[PDB]
């Protein structure tokens, strides 16, 4: 008998261990593998896919296709077309996007977020919006003259339907907590009118734009955690 | 180039040809193109039947109509073609069938309309049944509509009693009738027909399955779904309507296991 | 020695005034947005060392998740013989945590690591004496005869793989090959177990539709091997699955609403995933 | 029959470079005849986000008109 | 003491383990091995041996030699001489053939099945039968004009007594379940008269043919399971 | 490193019209039937990798 | 005295070819003096179905008349 | 083979009468005194072999220190369900020994070795029978759903790392990477979790100031997996932390007075570290 | 199974063990390390830093800044300006200096101690003190003519504010116990006036000097022990 | 993949020189894929007391006037 001596952890069962276990089905001639379209290697690949945001999950709109449709019109206001807080896994609206759902299986996240908008008005409607990401620390941008003072882009509606506005990873810590936390503040993404959507004779005076969110190639997430997004009634039994 | 627009495009298969002067490129599902079963991946040992032109062409389904009320539509491959010319015959005379397709969704309006259709091609498109008295309770007849395909609604009212209303899909639009927010239906090969931008959608899709070839009469690999991400709209009436046409074309079709023809239950 | 691939670093950029507009695009194509910091603002040079090392499917599925909890009771009372054993149907739908994750992909292929945790206790005031318990987990593949009583010939296991645990010892565990009879594991299945022909019920199929109607991995017949004692004893066995050496295909959205049954099925009771937000302009 | 490999850079570890010392080597000796019994397959950080973020036929480059 | 740490599975007894155990009888001078005729290396070798099928295990015929004898006669009908469902381990008739018995110790199976028939009529009797395997999916072949539309062979009775008809492995899944299952449908093997057995003056007007089943060299079975085919009264004891 | 013996692969074949009849035999000899797909129908080429690795007496 | 050998191709494993990487090697070191104590003998897929399916004296080939 | 660095040896020296005065200096500069034996008296030659081998931070922090003691009770009585489990907040402030040491440095960076010691006993005279206990320690990172009851779906741990101990076996233990979301662990933090803007309470901040207001490592949800027995049983689990592969920056004076709360805070009750000495000339 | 045999110590938990434990968070992409000012490698580094001594922790002075201030004046006495017993971790006054606090985490210590004094009088004040370390063994130096007979240095107040007096490691044992012990006697550090601080017209006639203590590069400490210097009320619980 | 190293001179050991015999060698074989799981990092006796005892800009040498 080779003199051995057991150490702490001996006999425990850590659900994150990576050990060799004997095989209950020896010499099993596995099934010949074949090539299947669209394999996936990393969850982050999915996190880069452009998903739809429920920007307008307001009462009467929530939990209905209508929530994905952002309101836009002919009239000229100086009011935010929308306001979103940069917290990929927290915010009630973002937490449910593909990006969000994934972030929610991890504890920390880093990277730049890509906000892409598709104006769905009539071809005949013109207009210039202004998308903006203002990093945390000051009075949240309620008006345009304040959002314009931070990271922004003046999107001109035209043949190029879509337009992206990126949220350059600007943070103090290298990683941000997925759960909502003040220390790990994200910032403020808003929108305004640079001018005003303008339509002509016989043209739908009100329409929408779709807002998508995706992660940039510098994006990574870490520390596998369980997701809050799903519940389950304590299982029956048989006693 | 001589002005080779990304918008203009022609497609040809068999004796059929699509054209479109306003498309937005075309996408090839998961980046792979239709292929045949390679001697190293084969399973059935009988010599396959490869119809080629006789069946790998452009079959056009009965158009549907986009209304301000329209909630969405859906279909199933190969199902929604089981009656399409020669393709069908081969499909039904054989136990095993394999195929990929080129989906072309058409829908023209005018520079004065608004609207945006999300054309998604979902693999293994399983929807929930309409009856909370049973599970996975759907009749073959209802699951396989064919050229007609189904439609999405925005309400969920299961018939726990009436067992003839349970045996059908609960096409809940904001959840793909699957229990997943449609907002993320984009993790599937797709295109968006935004009226102010394009009027066509072209999505080429390769066979997808945990097997090389399968039994078509039992299984629908793909599911085509179209949801108005942006409601149709016209300055004139408050009841605008525009036709949406779906033309599908199978490719690299091959079948194994030939016998008497299959004729499923019907009404 | 090798260097793991890091996530895109940020190369320093500056102004611009060209006809090159990385900002604009046309998502109608079906292509996601591509822009990155450099394309929109003036960036500095940043050397990124971080890696998506933890989002690797193998890491993402690298945990022994509890899939079910079986119960059984070794009693000496009248109708406590059928209680002396239990039969569990192999699957991951019994719970929702692991299920949801796998459910991220249409198809998957992997080897499996089974781990079992036993926990016995006393039911009523029959808090007396009972020797140490020795359990048996027998895997009964589709087609193999199933136990009638907690002790009929079937527990011989001359071919069925069986574990024998001696309560108090390390949680028994074992490995299983990718046994699927397909080239991959099918997570969903838009089809029927068979084709209903011309002359049949106008409802045929409602019974055999859904992945559940075609999938079958057999069952786990658990039991205590000891005989019945004076005092009745109750044991709870928990099954843990960790898919390893994995790979998956075709991504799909995550399950957004509560799970009803083994299929997709939803319940009108809970189908409002999201949450009302004061206003569209409420930060 | 043992196979040595690089560990996962830890706390006070090699500059991320994972190229500093043999003190970052772990040994592995498979004990069973069936592959299934082996530890987690080696970390693979390869990836092709494009089959999902850009499965478009004609390729378009950022700087150009998405719709030409 | 060499620092060790026990892991899950430690101390368990898996009936499918393959480990080294000490020998209770050390230095046992085994018995010199000699060559014995007919050794066997693999169960599948046996699965290729031609066994007899109880095609006609009908009431009054079952569990008696008579069940192996398939009825044939002078008269001309358009009725199936027999009908068998392709399920090697399931079907009451096949499950008991050598091929079947073996398949029944495993969970999955793949390969082509060889159905060989030996016409035992009188030398003087002629005739042309039609054997056929129709893969699953459609109306089961009740008449000839339907069986003829699938895989078939027109067997001409003659000097060559026997005739084989193969069931080419045609399946959707790569392996079929041994237990009866709808997903893993096998297909339909039937038989008919191409013409009609014809005998002359003073010739037995009715006879039989023997049906054998065996596996082809592309045949394999996997996942060792216990067999249902045998029972055993819970053993006595001594208490 | 070595490669376990796989079960017969299927080589592609086609029609026929010869005096070679693999279909017929005479099991009286005591020899089992030998025919295989190729002998009876038109087959495609199939590379078989599967092995009777589990029917080995030692596994059984 | 250890002897390394090839494992049994598993799930996400070498193309059936079992000729890809040393990551499919398992080590074996017999510990007892008596062979009987050893693990299962190495998988042997050899076979001669003919001693059972064709132990006929004069050999006959498919394509010919079984009875000449 | 190599030779560990020894502490300065003493080289022999003698008298002196130079303008070189190693004795005098000017600590105003901020530089400590430097003189050594040689500079002041006549020394002999001494070969020093001794080494500060034990003051190496890794040695100084090389111990599994107890950080907290959790309690929980598996009872079958009315309100003894919430007792069937417990949730501990991860931190080292629960005690003072280890805390003080780490507290020697402003910042630190390390890997962590968790070790757990379980000790069960009988409360009242319910000194009856109870089978062997199997506990579960589940790490619930910030953001993950927390257990409602000692047995709601959360204990599946499809992603959360969980240990399963079988009382009587070796003290379970495990390792944890440096998980800080900073480049180092911050031991102190002269700041607020967020910036209170113009129009707010004239007191805003009093709630979110101090390292404690920004730090968060999640919690340990412990529990016994067995069901409730006749007799109630009480268990005490002790958490042990040993920071390994460590390195720290910026030294600070040691905590001189009793600790109040998690912050620096002192208590007027005990803030007299030192001790009266008879006289300044009392040896 | 490789024949093993457990040995004493098997399964124990020694808080000073150094073993390999499995990682609960596999493949955790740690946070990129960066350079931080003032790292520290050894506690002894700190032990060399000059800290302030509470020389005058007399009643009314203890636990107050005033305790660090050593009394000095114009008058000429022959009395000790102070008296300290050489016991780095014991003595109520030293035990609390950085050097002390550290020594208190260890059991043994060796090395030379550096006593540095900073005269804070007025520039105009002159004077010559006499610092001295008398190794143990004889009558403690009460007067100057006795302290002068041991290791000493005549410090002349001048432009060079500070002046160090070293306590050459002179011991019988190679290491001294940190706790107070007679065997491990340290010796006596005192101070006197060589002449007398002298000030002129309009010059503060009384002032102080600060006394610092630090360790020399030949100093080392060993045997990690817990420190007495901190207390903690038995923790609550929850029972 | 094992790495041998020098032990810590014990009782009746090599003259402090730690350069006497292979009897002062201990072997180490990391078993886990994650560095964090490793034993205490090797004893490092390096040190720079000056960043604390003399972080003065202009350097002064003992024998000279601290204040020139
Ligand atoms: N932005 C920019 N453009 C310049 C400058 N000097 C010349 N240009 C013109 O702008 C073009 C594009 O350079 P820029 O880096 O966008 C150059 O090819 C040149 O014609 C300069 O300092 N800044
Ligand atoms: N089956 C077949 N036989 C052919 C063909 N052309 C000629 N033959 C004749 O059929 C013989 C056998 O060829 P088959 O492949 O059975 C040939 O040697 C030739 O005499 C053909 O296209 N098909
Ligand atoms: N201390 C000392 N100084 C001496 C002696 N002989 C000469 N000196 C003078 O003192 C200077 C310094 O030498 P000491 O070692 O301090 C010499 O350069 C020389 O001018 C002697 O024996 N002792
Ligand atoms: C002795 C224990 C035997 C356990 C046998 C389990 C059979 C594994 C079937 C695979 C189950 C997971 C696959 C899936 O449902 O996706
Ligand atoms: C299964 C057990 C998981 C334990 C997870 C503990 C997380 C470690 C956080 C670091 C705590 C010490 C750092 C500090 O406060 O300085
Ligand atoms: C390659 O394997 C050569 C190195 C062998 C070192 C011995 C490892 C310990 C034994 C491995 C398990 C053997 C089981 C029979
Ligand atoms: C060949 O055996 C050389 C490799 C040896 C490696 C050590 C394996 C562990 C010891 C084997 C058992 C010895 C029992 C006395
Ligand atoms: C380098 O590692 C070569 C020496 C190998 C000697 C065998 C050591 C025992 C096995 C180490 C643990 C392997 C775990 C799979
Ligand atoms: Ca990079
Ligand atoms: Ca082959
Ligand atoms: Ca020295």
């Amino acid at each position: 008998g080779l003199p051995t001596m057991n150490t702490p952890g001996s006999n425990q069962f850590l659900t994150s261990d990576d050990f060799q276990s004997p095989c209950a089905l020896p010499n099993f001639d596995v099934t010949p593998p074949i090539h299947i379209p669209g394999e996936v290697k990393n969850m982050m690949e999915l996190a880069e896919i452009d998903t739809l945001i429920p920007m307008n999950a307001v009462d009467g709109k929530v939990n209905t296709m209508e929530m994905y449709q952002i309101p836009l019109n002919d009239n000229l206001s100086k009011a935010p077309i929308f306001c979103l807080s940069l917290s990929p896994a927290s915010d009630k609206r973002l937490s449910h996007t593909m990006l969000g759902e994934i972030l929610n299986y991890y504890t920390h996240w880093t990277g730049s977020i890509r906000f892409t908008f598709l104006f769905c008005g009539s071809m005949m409607a013109t207009g210039k919006l202004l998308l903006s990401y203002s990093p945390p620390g000051a009075k949240p941008p309620t008006n345009r003259k304040d959002a314009m003072l931070g990271t922004h882009i003046i999107w001109d509606l035209g043949l190029q339907s879509s337009c992206s506005m990126v949220a350059p990873w600007i943070s103090n810590t290298v990683y941000r907590r997925c759960a909502r936390d003040d220390f790990t503040e994200g910032g403020f993404i808003t929108c305004f009118y640079q001018t005003r959507i303008v339509v002509p004779a016989s043209t739908p005076t009100s329409m929408f734009m779709l807002g998508f969110v995706s992660a940039c190639p510098d994006f990574s997430v870490r520390l596998l955690k369980d997701t809050p997004h799903i519940s389950q009634s304590k299982l029956i039994g048989r006693t | 180039a001589c002005g080779y627009s990304d918008r203009v495009r022609q497609i040809t298969l068999g004796n059929s040809t699509i054209t479109t002067q306003e498309a937005a490129n075309a996408i090839v599902a998961y980046g792979e193109w239709p292929t045949y079963i390679n001697d190293s991946e084969a399973n059935p040992v009988d010599a396959p039947t490869e119809p080629d032109v006789s069946s790998n062409r452009f079959y056009t389904l009965e158009s549907v109509s986009w209304k301000t009320t329209s909630r969405g539509w859906w279909w199933k491959l190969p199902d929604c073609l089981k009656d399409m010319g020669m393709f069908g015959q081969n499909m039904y005379y054989h136990y095993l069938g394999r195929s990929g397709y080129t989906i072309h969704v058409q829908c023209n309006a005018s520079k004065f309309h608004q609207g945006a259709l999300g054309v998604f091609l979902i693999p293994e498109f399983v929807m929930a049944c309409n009856t909370e008295s049973k599970t996975s309770y759907v009749s073959y007849i209802n699951a396989n509509p064919g050229e007609r395909g189904g439609e999405f609604t925005n309400t969920y009212n299961p018939s726990n009693t009436d067992a003839s209303e349970g045996r059908k899909f609960a096409a809940l639009d904001y959840l793909l009738g699957s229990g997943v927010l449609a907002g993320n239906a984009f993790v599937y090969p797709h295109q968006i027909i935004n009226l102010r931008t394009n009027n066509s959608a072209t999505i080429v899709v390769p066979y997808v399955n945990s097997l090389v070839i399968d039994c078509m009469a039992k299984h629908n690999n793909w599911g085509i779904v179209i949801l108005p991400l942006a409601p149709l709209a016209f300055a004139a009436t408050s009841s605008p309507q525009v036709p949406i046409t779906v033309t599908i074309a199978p490719m690299c079709t091959e079948f194994n296991g030939l016998r008497n023809i299959t004729v499923p239950v019907h009404q | 020695v090798s260097q793991p691939p890091s996530t895109q670093s940020t190369e320093a950029t500056s102004g611009v005034n060209s006809q090159e507009v990385p900002a604009l695009t046309a998502v109608e194509t079906g292509a996601s947005g591509q822009a990155i910091p450099s394309d929109v603002v003036e960036t500095r040079h940043v050397v990124n060392y971080k890696t998506r090392s933890e989002s690797c499917l193998e890491s993402f599925f690298g945990r022994a998740a509890c899939v079910t909890i079986l119960s059984l009771t070794n009693s000496s009372k009248s109708g406590e013989e059928k209680k002396h054993f239990n039969i569990w149907n192999i699957t991951y739908t019994d719970t929702v945590q692991l299920r949801r994750k796998l459910e991220f992909f249409t198809y998957s292929r992997f080897d499996l690591e089974m781990t079992f945790v036993f926990t016995e206790n006393y039911p009523s005031t029959a808090s007396g004496e009972v020797r140490n318990q020795v359990y048996q987990i027998m895997y009964i593949p589709p087609g193999a005869p199933r136990p009638s009583s907690w002790d009929d010939y079937t527990w011989q296991s001359s071919s069925n793989p069986s574990i024998f645990y001696m309560y108090g010892n390390a949680p028994p565990r074992m490995s299983i090959p990718y046994v699927g009879i397909a080239n991959a594991y099918s997570h969903f299945y838009d089809g029927f177990a068979r084709v209903p022909l011309e002359g049949e019920n106008t409802d045929a199929g409602d019974t055999f539709y859904g992945l559940v109607s075609i999938n079958d991995f057999g069952v786990l017949a658990v039991r205590a091997v000891n005989r019945s004692n004076p005092h009745t004893i109750h044991t709870s066995v928990r099954v843990y699955m960790k898919p390893k050496h994995i790979r998956c295909w075709c991504p799909r959205p995550p399950r957004a609403v509560l799970y009803r049954g083994e299929g997709v099925d939803m319940i009108s009771s809970a189908i409002l995933p999201l949450t009302k937000v004061d206003s569209i302009t409420t930060f | 029959g043992a196979q040595v490999s690089t560990q996962k850079t830890g706390a006070h570890e090699n500059q991320n470079v994972a190229a500093n010392g043999s003190t970052i080597n772990y040994t592995t000796i498979n004990y069973y005849k069936d592959s299934a019994s082996n530890s987690a397959t080696r970390q693979d950080l390869s990836q092709d986000p494009s089959k999902f973020t850009e499965p478009v036929k004609d390729l378009m480059l950022k700087t150009a008109p998405a719709l030409n």
